[PDB]
């Protein structure tokens, strides 16, 4: 009677053993990325293409991807993103363009970057709606920020065809508005990394990943002391 | 007046909080102090325990 | 309790300086970092400026970049705003806010849905 | 090669090319 | 119509305080000078508890002292024996976050919550043999940050949408509902009698509930930031808080105000669980920076510290007979202190 | 080379025939034995020179042995002797070196034995530090053990072989050799299965902790062994003679070329591990990123064993020589202090090593 009660429960620790066995390799293998954006950004589009939480789960040449679209919150951040300290990636999505709603996302970035518990995770830039700052040369970032015009075009960033210099010098500045940011601190834990997007696009995927496995690679560069 | 039923049933908040029973500091704080006292004994973290009684060793 | 009470404002001329205070009551006051929101007429809330702890790091928002001056006393326990060169589209109200946690960099600030380290706000007009 | 292997097998040549040596050695010492 | 509110509140507010002052005839640390110090606490670690793969997040011991669930951010909810350190039950979540998990006073029901807005009740009994859920409850907008139940058929509930909920388990319905608050209510502690409970929420404010009527009866505002933790001292007529101001502060009932506060000039991390010994004596405050300090209650002096965790203590629990602590970090590892 | 024992042979052999030449042969010296050479008709009052034996690998073959037959017809006496006078300086034309080289192998064998102790002792420490601590496991210091206690039981198969070579057929001199070259195949294999390890980590994103880490565990330490039995199998199946210290032939390349190509292969790696880090510093965005390269590089050059290169393909030299003492004192110093380097770089100067360290010393210091 004590030893069968002490080889029943023994019997159960070993088969709740095997189980956390088989799904400990799952949790290790699938990569987690949070899709975190504004309102006003289409993010909508990108769950679409690409209760309180969402979550797409797909995956990419044999790799498992879960992405978790925040949902019906509240605006006050500073508490439920402290859940969010062990996913692989922060895919932040900002709308370049009423409010000066490029230095609230500025300001969310620095917040997200800053952060004492968010300080070893990597965050996935896109910088969306590249049409519509094309289709604006003809007809407002010169008014909410005074440093446009003392700023020249990359010397080292090579501008894609058929694109309006006005506009490159547009995308490159914006850009660097957050690499400013993210090279402030310079710890020397976690990078930026930035891309550009249209309103409607399909390589958005093979990006991402090609991101991600980056950021592993860094990792691993981490532990043997190399980076 | 949405705003001013708020701060009406902030004013009637405050009113119910204001007329309540105040116990002087000094006597719930030494009502403490005996519950502290009086169950002394009984704690196992306050006074350590031998192990043939304690499950843990 | 923490309580913030802005002080000064008021209908102001273009071109003109005034300036603003924040009477910061019932917490540390030299271990926050602390900034100044502005609610447009019929708009959000926008981030103006901000100062550290200390007082040497200091930001601005672009669009009143160079044309503000905070700083912040903490032998009096005030915070102190100078506005020079002022423009009819930088009526607003404002508010003193105050970042949550202490000894820290990151703040969260810019919610409408009643943050409650900010202040009850002052008019200014032009 | 492997030059803690080269090692051995040189020194083991070695000293048997100087066991022949030293033992042909005193046979040239009392014959001559 | 503004001012005359507005400036009325200022008065009322101003008449509270001033009764405060009136009733302030000492202080807690004035009548406790003869008293013996509680020495140096050195407390041991007994067992080690090692399956979880994410996160701990919340965990609560049961009546029996015997078993305790924990909750990790891995979707899995594991029921562990204290004294064998074997696993009981393990059961996967739909969601994967977690922020809280509650243990029933009958031992038949767990209940875990988290950002998915749902509360998910779980029936131990199973004469099939196999954990099924009972209940789900989806009646909150924000986020569900903390959980208790007050028995088999009721549940009290905390919301990130600066709202509290009582719910009924057999129809699935709200009660009542509980608003007074102005930011997100983090945790909420049951008085031993179920008929009041404390709420703390990230507006430094906590609020005295009654169960049955649905209004609030005290606002404690002593704190400088938000209010991460919140226990009931022994006999229900005080309670203690820990902020993220790195503070502990010790409310009264009774004296409508604080009677003593905990801080130390090199600890300047924040407070994520506290919770009384048995007698009440001691309280136990787990702090930001790896260890958790445990803190003579009538004299503000640290009797000792448990500095084993290597990550963030996130939950902290003491048994009902007060033989041993628990504690559970984002090592995911669970110590359990003699 | 010639056996000490055939010599005996030989010149019993030739004992033999001078006899057989005995029977078949104003008073010439009669032939004779010497126990050296076999001595024609001695003509009188002249000297006979004989060349010297072409049965004696030490004897410059070239030269002749001079020795005078008197008038008497008996061979010349040594002035106050009654030995028998002969001249067999031309014989004797290679005693260059005798004992002189001998220095130069009791040179090696200080300085491996000064290197195999300090990397014994300071990779007893890493091995106790690692194996303690409960954070430090993981795949990359369970590799990373199975290295060091490599590196140990090499230098202990290197004591052992040096011991009972200082103080043939017994088997203690074959089971020494045997476990000498096979504790050093399996630290090559072993800086190869970190090699790999480290290329399979950045190279592919998935990973099987379990398949891999049992694998590279089979890789590491069983193949060797089967190298290493063939080797046994063939040497006793063929020459069983002797220790087996001495070599035979080709039979000596059934554990060199598995050997040398786990060499190749290893530089290969590492060429390509360092150039995906001068990809990850450029994609980073000047001086400083040379610096880290530099710093990377020479703290990535003892974990794959980059100097075998220098000289892993050498033909078999001359004992004494240029490149051979160049070669063999290179080779000495950087296998010796490997051991060493790979402690200090890896585990001592971890930073996660460091905090464990400091943080369980400070728990120290509070409880006292
Ligand atoms: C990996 C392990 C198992 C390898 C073990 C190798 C050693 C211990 C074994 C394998 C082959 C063995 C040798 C095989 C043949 C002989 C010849 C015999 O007249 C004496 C013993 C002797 C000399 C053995 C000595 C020990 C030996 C060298
Ligand atoms: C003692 C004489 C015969 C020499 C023996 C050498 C070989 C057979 C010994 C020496 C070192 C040993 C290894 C030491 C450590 C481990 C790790 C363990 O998790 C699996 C077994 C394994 C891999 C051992 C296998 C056997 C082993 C390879
Ligand atoms: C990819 C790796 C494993 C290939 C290893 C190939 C090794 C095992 C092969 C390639 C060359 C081979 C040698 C080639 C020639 C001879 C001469 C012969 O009279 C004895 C065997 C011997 C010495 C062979 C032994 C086995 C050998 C050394
Ligand atoms: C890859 C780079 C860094 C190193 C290249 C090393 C190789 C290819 C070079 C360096 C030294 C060279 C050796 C130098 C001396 C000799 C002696 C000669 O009688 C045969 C060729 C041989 C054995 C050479 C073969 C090729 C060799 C081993
Ligand atoms: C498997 C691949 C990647 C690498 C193959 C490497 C091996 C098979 C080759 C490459 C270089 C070759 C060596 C080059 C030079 C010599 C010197 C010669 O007098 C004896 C053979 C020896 C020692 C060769 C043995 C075989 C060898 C080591
Ligand atoms: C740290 C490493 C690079 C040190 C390597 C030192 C080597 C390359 C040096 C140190 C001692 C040197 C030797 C000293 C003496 C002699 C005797 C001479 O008749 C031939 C050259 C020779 C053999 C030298 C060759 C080069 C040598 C072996
Ligand atoms: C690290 C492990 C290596 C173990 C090697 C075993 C060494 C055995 C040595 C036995 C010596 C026996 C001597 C026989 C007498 C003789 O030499 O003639
Ligand atoms: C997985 C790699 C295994 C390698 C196996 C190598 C086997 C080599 C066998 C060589 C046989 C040599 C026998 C010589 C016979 C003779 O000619 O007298
Ligand atoms: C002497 C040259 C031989 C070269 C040896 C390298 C050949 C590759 C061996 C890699 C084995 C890795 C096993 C990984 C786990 C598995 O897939 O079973
Ligand atoms: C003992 C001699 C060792 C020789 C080591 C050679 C190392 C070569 C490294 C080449 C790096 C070339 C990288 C160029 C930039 C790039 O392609 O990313």
């Amino acid at each position: 009677d004590q030893r069968n009660e002490e080889k029943a429960q023994r019997e159960a620790n070993k088969k709740i053993e095997k189980q956390l066995q088989k799904d400990k390799q799952v949790y290790r293998a699938t990569h987690r990325l949070l899709l975190l954006g504004a309102g006003e950004s289409g993010k909508s589009t990108i769950v679409k293409q690409m209760t309180g939480i969402f979550e797409t789960k797909f995956q990419v040449d044999k790799v498992n991807f879960h992405m978790f679209d925040v949902g019906g919150q509240r605006d006050e951040r500073r508490k439920w993103i402290q859940c969010f300290n062990d996913v692989t990636a922060i895919i932040f999505v900002v709308a370049s363009s009423q409010t000066n709603r490029l230095q609230e996302a500025l300001n969310l970035f620095k917040s997200i970057w800053n952060n004492r518990w968010l300080r070893t995770i990597s965050v996935i830039l896109f910088l969306n709606k590249q049409d519509l700052l094309a289709e604006k040369v003809l007809a407002k970032i010169e008014d909410y920020f005074p440093e446009f015009a003392r700023y020249t075009t990359p010397e080292d960033a090579t501008p894609e065809p058929g694109e309006d210099p006005r506009v490159t010098r547009a995308k490159y500045f914006i850009r660097d508005e957050f690499l400013r940011i993210s090279t402030a601190s310079g710890d020397g834990r976690h990078y930026c990394y930035p891309h550009f997007t249209c309103a409607v696009d399909t390589e958005n995927i093979r990006r991402v990943f090609n991101d991600c496995r980056d950021i592993i690679q860094r990792m691993h560069l981490r532990q043997y002391e190399l980076l | 007046t949405a705003s001013i039923a708020q701060a009406r049933k902030l004013v009637e908040q405050l009113k119910m909080e204001a007329n309540i029973d105040r116990i002087k500091v000094s006597k719930a704080a030494a009502d403490l102090m005996a519950y502290c006292e009086a169950h002394a004994k009984e704690d196992p973290l306050l006074t350590p325990v031998p192990a043939s009684e304690n499950p843990f060793r | 309790q923490v309580q913030l009470q802005e002080s000064g404002g008021g209908l102001v001329q273009p071109g003109g300086s005034l300036r603003l205070s924040c009477a910061a009551s019932g917490f540390t006051f030299s271990n926050y970092k602390m900034n100044w929101v502005r609610q447009a007429p019929g708009k959000g809330l926008e981030w103006v400026s901000d100062i550290s702890q200390s007082g040497a790091s200091i930001s601005y928002t672009g669009s009143v970049k160079g044309r503000f001056t905070i700083s912040r006393d903490n032998a009096k326990n005030t915070l102190y705003l100078q506005m020079n060169s002022l423009k009819p589209e930088d009526t607003a109200v404002y508010y003193c806010a105050r970042c949550p946690a202490p000894f820290t960099r990151d703040c969260f600030d810019v919610t409408s849905t009643t943050y409650a380290y900010r202040g009850q706000g002052t008019q200014v007009t032009v | 090669a492997v030059a803690e292997i080269q090692l051995m097998h040189q020194r083991a040549k070695w000293i048997q090319d100087a066991r022949r040596r030293a033992f042909l050695h005193k046979l040239i010492a009392e014959i001559h | 119509e503004l001012d005359q509110l507005r400036q009325e509140a200022e008065q009322l507010k101003n008449q509270i305080r001033d009764a405060r002052k009136a009733c302030a005839d000492a202080t807690l640390s004035q009548i406790t000078n003869n008293i013996d110090p509680v020495g140096r606490i050195q407390m041991r670690t007994r067992r080690t508890l090692r399956g979880h793969l994410a996160k701990i997040y919340a965990m609560h011991w049961g009546t029996d002292s015997r078993l305790l669930v924990s909750a990790s951010q891995d979707g899995k909810l594991i029921i562990w024996d204290s004294y064998t350190t074997n696993k009981v039950h393990a059961i996967p979540l739909r969601s994967s976050w977690v922020m809280t998990c509650a243990y029933a006073p009958s031992g038949n029901y767990v209940a875990c919550g988290g950002l998915d807005n749902i509360c998910s009740i779980y029936n131990l009994k199973t004469r099939e043999g196999n954990v099924r859920v009972s209940r789900e409850l989806a009646g909150h907008t924000g986020y569900l940050s903390c959980c208790r139940f007050l028995d088999d058929n009721q549940i009290v509930t905390s919301s990130g949408d600066t709202t509290c909920a009582l719910w009924d388990i057999e129809t699935g319905q709200q009660t009542t509902t509980f608003t007074g608050h102005t930011g997100d209510v983090m945790s909420l502690s049951l008085a031993p009698d179920t008929r009041l409970f404390v709420s703390g929420a990230c507006d430094a404010s906590a609020k005295l509930w009654d169960v049955r009527e649905g209004m609030c009866r005290q606002t404690f505002t002593g704190h400088e930031s938000d209010i991460n933790a919140i226990c009931f001292f022994p006999n229900g007529n005080a309670f203690a808080t820990g902020s993220d101001d790195a503070t502990c502060r010790l409310f009264d009932l009774r004296a409508d105000q604080e009677l003593m506060t905990y801080s130390h000039d090199n600890i300047i991390c924040g407070i994520t669980s506290v919770s009384f010994s048995k007698s009440g004596r001691l309280l136990l405050a787990g702090y930001d920076d790896f260890n958790c300090n445990v803190w003579d209650a009538l004299k503000a002096d640290r009797a000792g510290v448990l500095a084993g965790h290597d990550n963030r203590v996130s939950c902290l629990g003491v048994t009902d007979d007060g033989m041993a602590v628990a504690t559970g970090s984002w090592d995911s590892f669970l110590k359990i202190w003699n | 080379v010639m056996t000490k024992e055939e010599q005996i042979f030989l010149l019993h052999r030739a004992q033999a025939q001078c006899e057989k030449r005995l029977k078949e042969v104003g008073r010439p010296c009669l032939p004779e034995w010497d126990h050296i050479l076999c001595w024609p008709l001695g003509a009188p009052g002249e000297v006979v020179a004989v060349p010297c034996p072409d049965y004696i690998y030490d004897f410059n073959h070239k030269g002749h042995a001079y020795r005078r037959c008197d008038r008497n017809g008996s061979w010349e006496l040594v002035p106050g002797h009654n030995r028998t006078w002969a001249n067999y300086s031309e014989c004797v034309k290679f005693l260059t070196n005798e004992t002189r080289e001998r220095e130069v192998f009791d040179r090696l064998a200080m300085i491996y034995t000064v290197g195999y102790s300090v990397s014994l002792a300071s990779l007893t420490v890493a091995v106790l530090i690692l194996a303690y601590f409960r954070r430090l496991h993981c795949t990359r210091n369970y590799i990373h053990m199975h290295l060091f206690l490599s590196f140990m039981l090499r230098a202990v198969s290197i004591f052992v072989k040096d011991a009972v070579l200082y103080s043939a057929g017994y088997a203690g001199c074959r089971v020494a050799v045997t476990f000498f070259l096979y504790f050093l195949a399996t630290n090559y294999y072993w800086i190869l299965v970190e090699g790999l390890y480290l290329h399979s980590l950045i190279f592919m994103a998935f990973f099987s902790e379990k398949k891999y880490l049992w694998g590279f565990t089979v890789f590491g330490w069983g193949l060797p062994a089967v190298f290493v039995a063939v080797w046994v199998s063939v040497r006793a199946t063929l020459a069983n003679t002797g220790c087996w210290d001495l070599s035979s032939g080709n039979k000596k390349w059934i554990i060199q070329v598995p050997i040398l190509a786990s060499i190749v292969l290893n530089f290969i790696l590492f060429i390509n591990i360092v150039r995906v880090l001068a990809t990850k510093l450029r994609e980073t965005n000047t001086r400083q990123q040379y610096r880290k390269l530099l710093k990377s590089t020479l703290v990535l050059m003892p974990l794959f064993g980059v100097h075998y290169i220098v000289f892993m393909a050498t033909p078999y030299t001359e004992v004494s020589g240029t490149l051979w003492q160049v070669q063999m004192h290179y080779e000495m110093l950087f296998n010796s202090f490997q051991g060493f380097f790979v402690a200090i770089i890896y585990c001592f100067c971890n930073g996660e090593v460091q905090a464990e360290i400091k943080k369980s010393w400070s728990r120290w210091t509070l409880a006292l």
